[PDB]
C-alpha cells in the first residue's frame, strides 16, 4: 500500500496477466459476475418503482504455463497470492467501465504431497498450501466482525472513520496496529456511532477431523481449526465430508514473548471449501448436466418402453424381481409433495417394505440404493444407539451452554433411508415412525427444547418372517409379525417366496456364473432432472382409474387376503405421479394408473 | 524399571521400558525464526 | 448379544457396517472372514 | 494529526432532517387535530406513557410535500438504517414542542411524575435567579439568556423524559401502494451485515426471562455539594463513581463522598428472549438456529413463550467474542432491540370492539346456520364426519368456568378422545386444531414426555436464579393440548394426564420442585385399539385398552372407525382427488371460513356466561336418570360400555353452555340439551354399522 | 516474521510401568515423555517399548511440595518389540 | 482404562488376572458375578491373554494366572441326587475349564 512496490512484486502481477490473457475462461467469468450483479441491480433499481467475488483456478493451467509460479503458490503463497489478486482486482476494473471492493482467489486440482490427511498434517511445511479431507465436526456461531467504524461529531456534522487490521486479513505478518476505538474526537468533542454506515464481515471457525474409513482404526481422532471469511460461511455443516484448501499459518508468539510449554497456534486460512459425497452423507451426489446429457434424456423420454428396461438395468447382480425394483425406482422419483394453502402438507414420499424367505436379496438390494440413490443413509434399526435414527441428546460445555444434533432421518431430509432387519428395531422407534410416516414431522419435548423439525424422507424396510421361513399355505398375516398400523403405514408390502423348485432354479446357475464371469451413471442424471423440472398435475383420463380399482378392492380384498384403507388411495396417486415423472410428462395419463394398479396386483396377490 | 529411577543419575542417559498410554498432538516448535523490531525496522535471525 | 449379532449378521454377507447414530454417519468396510465355533446345546425341540 | 480520525462525508444531513421532523409532528392531519400534538396532550394529561411512530404517515406526509413540489429529503430510507440515532434525536424534538400539563398534579398519580416535575421546576428557578443576579450586577434576551444557559448546569432533557419512544415499520401494502422496508426475514437469512438496520424477523419465541429492572442512569447524592451526580450506564456493567466529580468540589481541597439514590436512578424494564427459526423456513438438512432479543420499556410483556410473532426492531452488535484465545479480533455478539410486536395467533384476553371487528363478526352471523357453517369450516380438507368437527368447535369455546364462592372450583373445559382405526385421519385434525387454537400445542407418545409433560428446573442463562420450565401441559394453558399415539404413552405420562382432565392443576414433589402448578388445558386425544382396528367380537371395555376411570374423564369419546361401503367411499375419493387435483375445496354453495375471523368470533363467544332455565334444568335431570337407569340396569352386556355418571351430566351442561355461547345467547334453552345429548350418543352409534 | 521461519513437530507421550508387574497395593506410576522431528509418530499407544533417554527435570504449575520439580524424559531414540499385537 | 483424580491422570488398571500374571487369582463367591466380570475370567482361562481396545489403546495383556475359585450350591444344600452342573448355576464349558 504505502510502501513502493518492488519488482519482486511488479513482475508477479504482469506475469499473471499473461496467464489470464492466455486463458480467457477466467476473464469472461469475472465479467459474467458483473453481468449478473448489474442485472439484479437493474432488477432492484428499475422494477421496484450478488455472487461473492471469488474465482476457482485450475492448477493444471499453471504447471505447463509457469513452473516457478507453480512452486510459488505451493511453497510461498504469501508472496504469490496477494499479487495475483492484485492483478485480478485490476482485471476486474479493466473488464468493467460502468461507474464505480476486493476480489479473491480459489484453486482446484492435485497438489501432490501437499494433499494430506490431518493425521499427517504436521509442523513441516506450515506456510505451504495444503489440502485436507475429513469430517466437519463442529461449527462456531457465525459472528460479525468489525473492519470500518464510523462516528459523528455533532458539534460540526462531520463524520470520522477508522479502519482495522489483524492476523487473519493478510497472509504476511503485517506490523500489528492495535488502534483504539474512538470515543472522543481529536479536538476533544463527543461522538456517536453510525451503526450500519460501519461495515462488517462474518467470522467462522470449523474444526476438521480425519475421515474415519481411511483412518488407521483404533487410534484417536486428530483435528485442526479452519477459519472462514465472509463467503464460505454458509457452505459447511457438521458431519459432512469436506475438503478444504488454504494456508496452514502458525501465528502468535506463545512462550517466546510474554512469559511462560505449548507451541504456536496452528490453523488453516480456508481459501477453498468443497462439500463432497461419500456413503451415508448429508449431501446429494449432484452430478452436473451438459446440454448434451439432457439431449439423451429427451431422446428416451418419448419411447414407449423405457420403464421396463430402466427397471431392469438397476440390478443385473440379481435375477428376477423386476416387479419389485420397478417400485424402488419409483421411490427415487417420488410424488409431488403438495403443500396446501392454509392447511397441512400432504405426503409425497413412498415407503416400501421388503419381506420374504431369508435366502433372498433383501439385504443386498439396499446396497444398490445406498450406492446409487441421490442421497441415502443406512441404519440397522437395532443399533440406533441414540434416541434413534431421528432425534438426539442435547447438552453443552461451550460458551452457549446448549446445542442440538440431528439423527439420520432428520439428516436425510428429502432422500432415502435404508432400514434393514426392520422387526428387530424396537417399539421405541416404531411408534416414532408412526409419527413420521404420513406427517413427516418430528416432535421432542426435553427440558429445554419443545419444538418441531422436519423429516420429509422416504424409507425401505427389510424384514424376516419370525418363524424362520414362510409359505403361502400358512396364513399370510401372522408371518408379518408387526402392528397392523405399520402394515398400513408402509405403502407397498411385497412378499418374496423361495419354496424351492427346479424349473426357474435351472437358469440361475448360468446367470450367477455369468455374473462372476441403461447404465448406473446415467440413472442419477436421469432422476435429478426429472425430479427438479417435472411436477405432474393429475388428468381426468387417470383420476377415474384410481376410483374404480380402490373402490373394487374394498369390496374384494376385505373379503380376501389383505386390508384396504383410505391411506392406499393416495398411494395410487403417488405411483401414477411417479410414472409420469418417468415419462417426464407435463401431466398424468391413464397409462400411469394402469401401472399403479399392476404393481398393487403383484404386491397384494 | 521406573521403580528403580532415582535422583541419582539425573541427566544421565537412561534405558527403560513400559506401555505408551497416549500420544497427544504434534505441537509446533521453532528451529529458525526471523524477527523484526516494530520500531527500529531492524532485522535479525535466531536459530535453535 | 442382540446388539452385537445384527451387525456381524450383516457384515458376514455384505462386509460393511453401517452406523446411524446422530454424531456420525459412517459406513465402514469390515473386510473380514470368520472361522466360528458353536455347540448343539438346546437342539431339543420346544418353543418358549 | 487530522489524518487520524479522517474526515469523510455522506449524502445524509441530520441538521435538516430534524427540521423535517419538527414539521411532521405538527403538520399531519391525514388522520384532537394534528394527532401527534393531541397524543402529546395525553402525555401532558399523563394518561399514556409510550409513543408509537409509524412509517405509514411519514410516507404520505412526503407525498403532500412532493406533489406540492417540496423536497422530501427522505427519512424512510434513512430510518431503516441507523435507527439508534433517530430514536435518540427524533425524541429531542418532542421535548422542545409539547403541550403544557392540564390535569394538575395530584396525589393519585404515579410517583415518578412528581419527581420529574420537581426537577423541571427547579431547572427554571435556577435560570430565574441567575438572570436577575446577572442583571443586578451593574449591567437583551438573546444576549443575556445564552449567558444564563451556559453558566448554569441543569438536569438534561433525557433525564426529564416522561416517556419511552418506539417505532413500527410500514407494511407491504404501503410499500406497493405508491410503489423493501420490512421483509419478515429468517434468522438464517439475516446474513450478518444488516447490523444497524431496522428489520422484521418471525419465529417461535421459545424462551424468555422474567422482567426485572436494568439501570440506564445512576443518580448519586453529595451532601457537601448538594449537587447530584448522574452517571450514564451503557454496557452490562459499571463501576461506582465514588470520587465526587461535582463542579463545587473540583476546585476544592476536600472531595467529599457521595451515595447512590435507588429511585432517582432512571431504570428501564428489561426482558429478553430467544427466537428460534420457523421450521418450514429451515433449509434441507439444516437446524433451527437461534437469535437473542433484548427488550426495553412498555413493550416488555408482549412476548410470551410458545407463540409465533413478527418482531420489528433494530439489529445491533454487543461486545463479546468467546474466551480470549478462541478469537480473531474485534468480533461482536449481536442482539435485536425490540420496537413493535404483532403475533399471528392472538391473545384472547384482548378482544375489545372497534369499527373493523364487529362487522367481521356480523357478516359471519347474517348468513345463518353459523354452528354448522363453522363445523364444516373446521378442517374442510378432510371428508365429512361433521359430528366430530362440530364438537371440536365446542372444545374451543369450552363452556363456563364455575367458582362456588365458597372454596370450590369445577372445570369449565372439554376433554375428548378420537379413538378409531387407521385411515380415518387423526393427526390432520389434531394439527388443524393446533393452528386454529392460539396457544395450541402438539405432542407425541414417547421419548421426553415425562419432563415434556412436566416442569423441568433450569438455571436461567441471563440471571442468577432457577426457573421452572414448562412442558406441553404448561407451555400450553387456556388452550388446547393435542396428544397422539395415545396408548403408546406410559403410566408416568398418564398419571400426569389423568389429574389434568379431572382438575386444572398438577403437583410435583421430587427434588428441588414442590410446587402446585396451574394447567388450565383442554386435552384432545387420538388413540387406536389394541389391534389398530376394532374387533367386533370384543366388548369395548376389552377392545379399548384404556381404564374406564381415565375414560370417564373424557366427556366425549368418538368411536370414529371405518367400514367399507359401495357408495360412501366414492364421494370421499372425489374429495381427495379434487383437493389433490388442486388446493381448492369443493364447489358447494358454501365458503369455508377464514380461520382468523373464526378466531375472532370464538373470542367474542368466550365472553358469554349463559344461565340455565328451570325448564331445561328439570329436563336434564330426567334424561340423566333414564340414561343412568338404562346404562346400569340394561347396558352391562355385549356391546354395552361403562356407566353413566355425575361427570357426564356436567358434560351435558358444559356442552349445553357451549351451544348457547355459539348462539351468543345469555340463556340456555331446552333446544340446546336435546342437541348435546345427541352428540353424546351418536359418537358410539357408529359401532352398530 | 512467520512467513520466513521454519518449524518442527514434537509430541508428548506417557509411559507407565506394565500392569503385569506393579504393587498390589496401588496404581502404577508414569512419566511424561517427549520426542522431536522424525521420532514423532513412530509409536502407537499400547505398544511395548524400550526408551533410551535423558531423565531430566522441569517445573510444573501445580494445583506438590514446598520446593520440588517434576521429572521428564527427552527421548533421543526408541525401539520396540517388533510389532505389538 | 479409567480416571485417576490427581492431575486427572490416565492409566490402566489391569484385572487381577494381569496383576497376578505369574501366580494365582483367588475368587470368592464365583457365582455372584455379572456378564463382564465373567467373560474376563473365561477369556483368561481360555487363552491366558486379556484384550484391551478402549480409550484409544489396543493391547493384549498376558494373564497366565492360576485360579482357586470358591462357589456355593444353588440353595445351599448339595442335593446329591443331581449332577453338579445341575446343582450349580454354572454351565459345563466354564465348569470344564
Ligand atoms: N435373487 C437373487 N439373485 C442372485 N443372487 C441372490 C439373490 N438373492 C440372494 N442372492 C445372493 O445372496 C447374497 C446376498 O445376501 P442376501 O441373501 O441378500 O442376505 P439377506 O438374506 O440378509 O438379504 C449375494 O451373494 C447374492 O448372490
Ligand atoms: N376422510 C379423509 N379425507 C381426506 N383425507 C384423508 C381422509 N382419510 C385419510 N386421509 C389422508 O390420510 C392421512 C391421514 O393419516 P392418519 O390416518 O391421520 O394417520 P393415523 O393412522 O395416525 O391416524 C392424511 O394425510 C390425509 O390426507
Ligand atoms: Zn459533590
Amino acid at each position: 500500500t504505502f510502501f513502493a512496490p518492488d519488482a519482486v512484486f511488479g513482475d508477479r502481477v504482469r506475469r499473471f496477466q499473461e496467464f489470464l490473457d492466455t486463458f480467457t475462461s477466467y476473464r469472461d467469468s469475472v465479467r459474467s459476475i458483473q453481468v449478473y450483479n448489474s442485472n439484479n441491480a437493474a432488477n432492484y433499481n428499475d422494477d421496484q418503482d450478488i455472487l461473492p467475488h471469488r474465482i476457482i483456478i485450475s492448477l493444471d493451467d499453471l504447471r505447463e504455463f509457469d513452473r516457478s509460479f507453480w512452486s510459488g503458490i505451493l511453497v510461498e503463497p504469501a508472496y504469490f497470492i496477494p499479487p495475483a489478486e492484485k492483478a485480478l482486482t485490476d482485471l476486474a476494473d479493466s473488464m468493467d467501465d460502468v461507474p464505480h471492493h476486493p476480489w479473491k482467489l480459489s484453486f482446484k486440482g492435485s497438489f501432490g504431497a501437499h494433499a494430506l490427511s490431518p493425521r499427517t498434517l504436521t509442523a513441516q511445511h506450515l506456510n505451504k498450501l495444503v489440502s485436507v479431507e475429513g469430517i466437519v465436526t463442529k461449527t462456531s456461531l457465525v459472528r460479525p466482525k468489525l473492519i470500518r467504524s464510523v462516528h459523528y461529531a455533532a458539534k460540526t456534522g462531520r463524520f470520522h472513520y477508522r479502519d482495522y487490521t489483524d492476523a487473519t486479513t493478510t497472509l504476511t505478518t503485517r506490523i500489528p496496529t492495535p488502534a483504539i476505538y474512538p470515543t472522543e474526537d481529536t479536538e476533544g468533542n463527543k461522538l456517536t456511532t453510525e451503526y450500519g454506515y460501519s461495515t462488517f464481515i462474518d467470522h467462522q471457525r470449523i474444526t476438521v477431523q480425519e475421515m474415519p474409513e481411511m483412518a488407521p482404526a483404533g487410534q484417536l481422532p486428530r483435528s485442526i481449526d479452519v477459519i472462514l471469511d465472509d463467503d464460505l460461511v454458509d457452505k459447511t455443516k457438521p458431519g459432512d465430508r469436506v475438503n478444504v484448501v488454504g494456508v496452514f499459518k502458525s501465528l502468535g508468539a506463545g512462550g517466546m514473548n510474554q512469559s511462560n510449554l505449548i507451541g504456536f497456534k496452528t490453523l488453516i486460512l480456508g481459501n477453498t471449501v468443497y462439500p463432497l459425497h461419500a456413503r451415508s452423507t448429508g449431501v446429494a451426489a449432484r452430478q452436473m448436466l451438459t446440454d448434451f446429457d439432457i439431449r439423451n434424456i429427451n431422446k428416451l423420454s418419448k419411447k414407449k418402453d423405457i420403464f421396463d428396461i430402466l427397471s431392469q438395468s438397476l440390478a443385473p447382480s440379481i435375477y428376477g424381481h423386476d416387479h419389485i425394483k420397478k417400485a424402488i425406482l419409483l421411490m427415487l422419483m417420488g410424488g409431488v409433495e403438495k403443500n396446501l394453502e392454509n392447511g397441512s402438507h400432504l405426503r409425497g414420499d413412498i415407503n416400501i417394505l421388503m419381506v420374504g424367505d431369508p435366502s433372498t436379496a433383501k439385504s443386498q438390494l439396499l446396497r444398490f440404493v445406498l450406492n446409487t440413490a441421490s442421497l441415502a443413509i443406512a441404519t440397522t434399526g437395532r443399533g440406533s444407539s441414540g434416541v434413534g435414527l431421528t432425534a438426539a441428546v442435547t447438552t453443552d460445555r461451550e460458551t452457549g451452554e446448549r446445542r442440538l444434533e440431528a439423527g439420520a432421518m432428520v439428516l436425510a431430509d428429502r432422500g432415502v433411508v435404508c432400514i434393514d432387519e426392520f422387526d428387530k428395531m424396537t417399539d421405541v422407534d416404531r411408534v416414532a415412525i408412526h409419527e413420521v410416516m404420513e406427517q413427516q414431522t418430528v416432535t421432542i419435548a426435553k427440558a429445554g427444547i419443545h419444538t418441531t423439525l422436519n423429516a420429509r424422507c422416504s424409507v425401505i424396510a427389510a424384514a424376516n418372517p419370525v418363524f424362520g421361513q414362510y409359505d403361502v399355505n400358512r396364513d399370510p398375516h401372522q408371518n408379518i409379525a408387526l402392528p397392523d398400523s405399520l402394515l398400513s403405514r408402509f405403502d407397498l408390502l411385497f412378499v418374496v417366496t423361495d419354496d424351492i423348485n427346479e424349473i426357474r432354479d435351472r437358469s440361475i446357475s448360468e446367470h450367477v456364473l455369468r455374473t462372476h464371469r441403461v447404465t448406473i451413471p446415467f440413472l442419477r442424471k436421469y432422476v435429478q432432472y426429472a425430479k427438479e423440472r417435472v411436477i405432474p398435475q393429475l388428468t381426468q383420463e387417470a383420476i377415474n382409474v384410481i376410483v374404480k380399482n380402490y373402490t373394487d378392492l374394498r369390496n374384494d380384498d376385505n373379503t380376501k387376503k389383505s386390508p384396504i384403507t383410505a391411506r392406499t388411495l393416495e398411494t395410487l396417486i403417488r405411483l401414477a405421479t411417479a410414472h409420469a415423472k418417468v415419462r417426464l410428462s407435463k401431466t398424468v395419463n391413464k397409462v400411469d394408473a394402469k401401472v399403479a394398479a399392476n404393481l398393487l396386483r403383484f404386491a397384494l396377490l | 524399571p521406573l521403580r528403580d529411577l532415582d535422583s541419582e543419575h539425573v541427566s544421565k542417559i537412561v534405558r527403560l521400558s513400559g506401555i505408551i498410554i497416549s500420544t497427544s498432538v504434534l505441537s509446533s516448535r521453532a528451529t529458525y525464526l526471523s524477527i523484526m523490531c516494530r520500531n527500529c525496522r531492524h532485522t535479525t535471525s535466531i536459530t535453535i | 448379544r442382540d446388539e452385537d449379532r445384527v451387525a456381524i449378521h450383516e457384515a458376514m454377507e455384505q462386509q460393511t457396517i453401517s452406523i446411524a447414530k446422530a454424531g456420525i454417519t459412517t459406513v465402514l468396510n469390515s473386510r473380514t472372514s470368520v472361522l466360528a465355533a458353536a455347540n448343539p446345546i438346546y437342539g431339543r425341540y420346544d418353543d418358549l | 494529526m487530522s489524518a487520524a480520525l479522517p474526515s469523510i462525508q455522506l449524502p445524509v444531513d441530520y441538521n435538516n432532517l430534524f427540521n423535517e421532523i419538527t414539521d411532521f409532528l405538527v403538520t399531519f392531519k391525514q388522520d384532537k387535530g394534528p394527532k401527534y400534538m393531541a397524543m402529546l396532550q395525553k402525555v401532558a394529561n399523563r394518561e399514556l406513557n409510550s409513543v408509537i411512530i409509524d412509517l405509514d404517515d411519514i410516507l404520505q406526509y412526503q407525498n403532500e410535500k412532493f406533489l406540492q413540489g417540496t423536497q422530501a429529503d427522505d427519512l424512510v430510507s434513512a430510518i431503516q438504517q441507523n435507527a439508534n440515532h433517530f430514536t435518540e434525536l427524533f425524541c429531542r424534538a418532542i421535548d422542545n414542542n409539547m403541550p403544557l400539563p392540564t390535569k394538575e398534579i395530584d396525589y393519585k398519580d404515579d410517583v415518578l411524575d412528581v419527581i420529574l416535575n420537581q426537577r423541571r421546576l427547579r431547572n427554571e428557578r435556577m435560570l430565574s435567579d441567575r438572570t436577575n443576579e446577572i442583571r443586578s450586577e451593574n449591567l437583551m434576551n438573546d444576549a443575556l439568556r445564552e449567558v444564563v444557559e451556559d453558566e448554569t448546569e441543569l438536569f438534561p432533557p433525557n433525564l426529564t423524559r416522561r416517556y419511552f419512544l418506539y417505532f413500527k415499520p410500514l407494511s407491504q401494502n404501503c410499500a406497493r401502494r405508491y410503489r423493501i422496508s420490512s421483509k419478515p426475514l429468517s434468522v438464517r437469512q439475516i446474513k450478518g451485515d444488516f447490523l444497524g438496520q431496522l428489520i422484521t424477523v418471525r419465529g417461535i419465541i421459545t424462551r424468555v426471562s422474567d422482567v426485572k429492572p436494568a439501570v440506564e442512569v445512576i443518580a448519586y447524592t453529595c451532601d457537601q455539594c448538594g449537587y447530584e451526580v448522574f452517571q450514564e450506564v451503557n454496557s452490562r456493567t459499571f463501576t461506582p463513581l465514588s470520587e465526587c466529580t461535582s463542579e463545587e468540589c473540583s476546585q476544592n481541597q476536600t472531595k467529599g463522598q457521595l451515595f447512590m439514590s435507588t429511585r432517582a436512578s432512571k431504570f428501564s424494564a428489561f426482558q429478553e428472549c430467544k427466537i428460534q427459526e420457523l421450521s418450514q423456513q429451515v433449509p434441507v438438512g439444516h437446524i433451527p438456529r437461534s437469535l437473542n432479543i433484548h427488550v426495553n420499556g412498555t413493550l416488555v410483556r408482549s412476548l410470551s413463550p410458545g407463540d409465533i410473532v413478527d418482531v420489528t426492531g433494530i439489529f445491533l452488535p454487543a461486545p463479546y467474542t468467546g474466551f480470549k484465545a478462541l478469537k480473531a479480533g474485534l468480533l461482536t455478539e449481536t442482539y435485536l432491540e425490540a420496537q413493535f410486536v404483532r403475533q399471528h395467533k392472538k391473545k384472547f384476553a384482548s378482544f375489545s370492539l372497534t369499527s373493523d371487528v364487529e362487522e367481521r363478526v356480523m357478516e359471519l352471523i347474517t348468513s345463518g346456520d353459523v354452528y354448522n357453517r363453522l363445523a364444516k369450516s373446521i378442517a374442510p380438507e378432510i371428508y365429512g364426519n361433521l359430528d366430530v368437527k362440530k364438537a371440536l368447535l365446542l372444545l374451543l369455546v369450552g363452556g363456563v368456568d364455575k367458582r362456588v364462592g365458597d372454596g370450590m372450583k369445577i372445570r369449565g373445559d372439554i376433554n375428548v378422545c378420537l379413538m378409531g382405526d387407521p385411515g380415518v385421519a387423526k393427526s390432520q385434525l389434531l394439527k388443524a386444531i393446533c393452528k386454529i387454537s392460539p396457544r395450541g400445542v402438539y405432542t407425541t407418545g414417547k421419548g421426553s414426555s415425562g419432563v415434556g409433560l412436566t416442569a423441568a428446573v433450569m438455571k436461567d442463562p441471563v440471571t442468577d436464579e432457577m426457573i421452572l420450565e414448562g412442558g406441553a401441559l404448561v407451555l400450553a394453558d387456556n388452550g388446547i393440548c393435542c396428544i397422539d399415539e395415545f396408548d403408546k404413552m406410559d403410566e408416568s405420562d398418564r398419571t400426569a394426564i389423568h389429574e389434568v382432565m379431572e382438575q386444572q392443576t398438577i403437583s410435583i414433589s421430587k427434588a428441588g420442585i414442590n410446587t402446585t402448578l396451574n394447567a388450565r388445558t383442554s386435552i384432545l386425544a387420538a388413540a387406536n385399539p389394541l389391534y389398530g382396528r376394532y374387533n367386533p367380537r370384543l366388548s369395548p371395555l376389552d377392545n379399548i385398552n384404556l381404564p374406564a376411570a381415565l375414560l370417564s374423564r373424557f366427556d366425549i369419546l368418538f368411536l370414529m372407525l371405518d367400514i367399507p361401503s359401495r357408495d360412501d367411499d366414492e364421494k370421499l375419493a372425489e374429495h381427495v382427488t379434487y383437493v389433490h387435483m388442486h388446493n381448492k375445496q369443493p364447489d358447494l354453495d358454501f365458503t369455508p371460513v377464514e380461520p382468523s375471523k373464526m378466531r375472532e368470533y370464538i373470542a367474542y363467544a368466550k365472553t358469554k356466561r349463559p344461565v340455565m332455565s328451570e325448564a331445561v334444568n328439570d329436563y336434564v335431570v330426567q334424561a340423566y336418570i333414564r340414561l343412568r337407569q338404562d346404562s346400569k340396569r340394561e347396558m352391562d352386556s355385549k356391546f354395552s360400555f361403562g356407566q353413566a355418571t355425575p361427570r357426564t351430566l356436567l358434560g351435558i351442561i358444559r356442552l349445553s353452555q357451549a351451544l348457547a355461547k355459539l348462539r351468543l345467547a345469555d340463556m340456555v334453552d331446552i333446544d340446546d340439551v336435546e342437541e348435546a345429548l345427541r352428540l353424546v350418543r351418536v359418537s358410539k352409534e357408529s359401532l352398530y354399522q | 516474521i512467520h512467513e520466513s521461519s521454519k518449524f518442527i513437530d514434537q509430541q508428548f507421550l506417557k509411559l507407565q510401568e506394565i500392569p503385569e508387574l506393579v504393587p498390589v497395593g496401588e496404581m502404577p506410576r508414569n512419566l511424561t515423555m517427549t520426542c522431536d522431528r522424525y521420532l514423532t509418530n513412530k509409536v502407537i499407544p499400547g505398544t511395548r517399548v524400550t526408551i533410551v533417554g535423558i531423565y531430566s527435570i522441569y517445573n510444573s504449575k501445580n494445583g506438590s511440595g514446598v520446593a520440588i520439580r517434576t521429572p521428564y524424559i527427552k527421548i533421543l531414540g526408541i525401539q520396540s518389540d517388533v510389532e505389538t499385537s | 482404562v479409567r480416571k485417576d483424580p490427581i492431575t486427572k491422570e490416565w492409566t490402566l488398571e489391569g484385572g487381577a488376572l494381569v496383576l497376578a500374571d505369574k501366580g494365582v487369582c483367588l475368587i470368592d463367591e464365583f457365582d455372584k458375578m455379572n456378564d463382564q466380570d465373567r467373560t474376563s475370567i473365561h477369556e483368561a482361562m481360555e487363552q491366558q491373554s486379556i484384550s484391551i481396545s478402549k480409550a484409544g489403546i489396543v493391547t493384549t495383556l498376558q494373564a497366565r494366572c492360576s485360579i482357586i475359585a470358591a462357589a456355593n450350591p444353588n440353595g445351599g444344600r448339595y442335593n446329591s441326587t443331581l449332577p453338579l452342573a445341575q446343582n450349580v448355576s454354572l454351565t459345563e464349558p466354564i465348569l470344564s475349564r
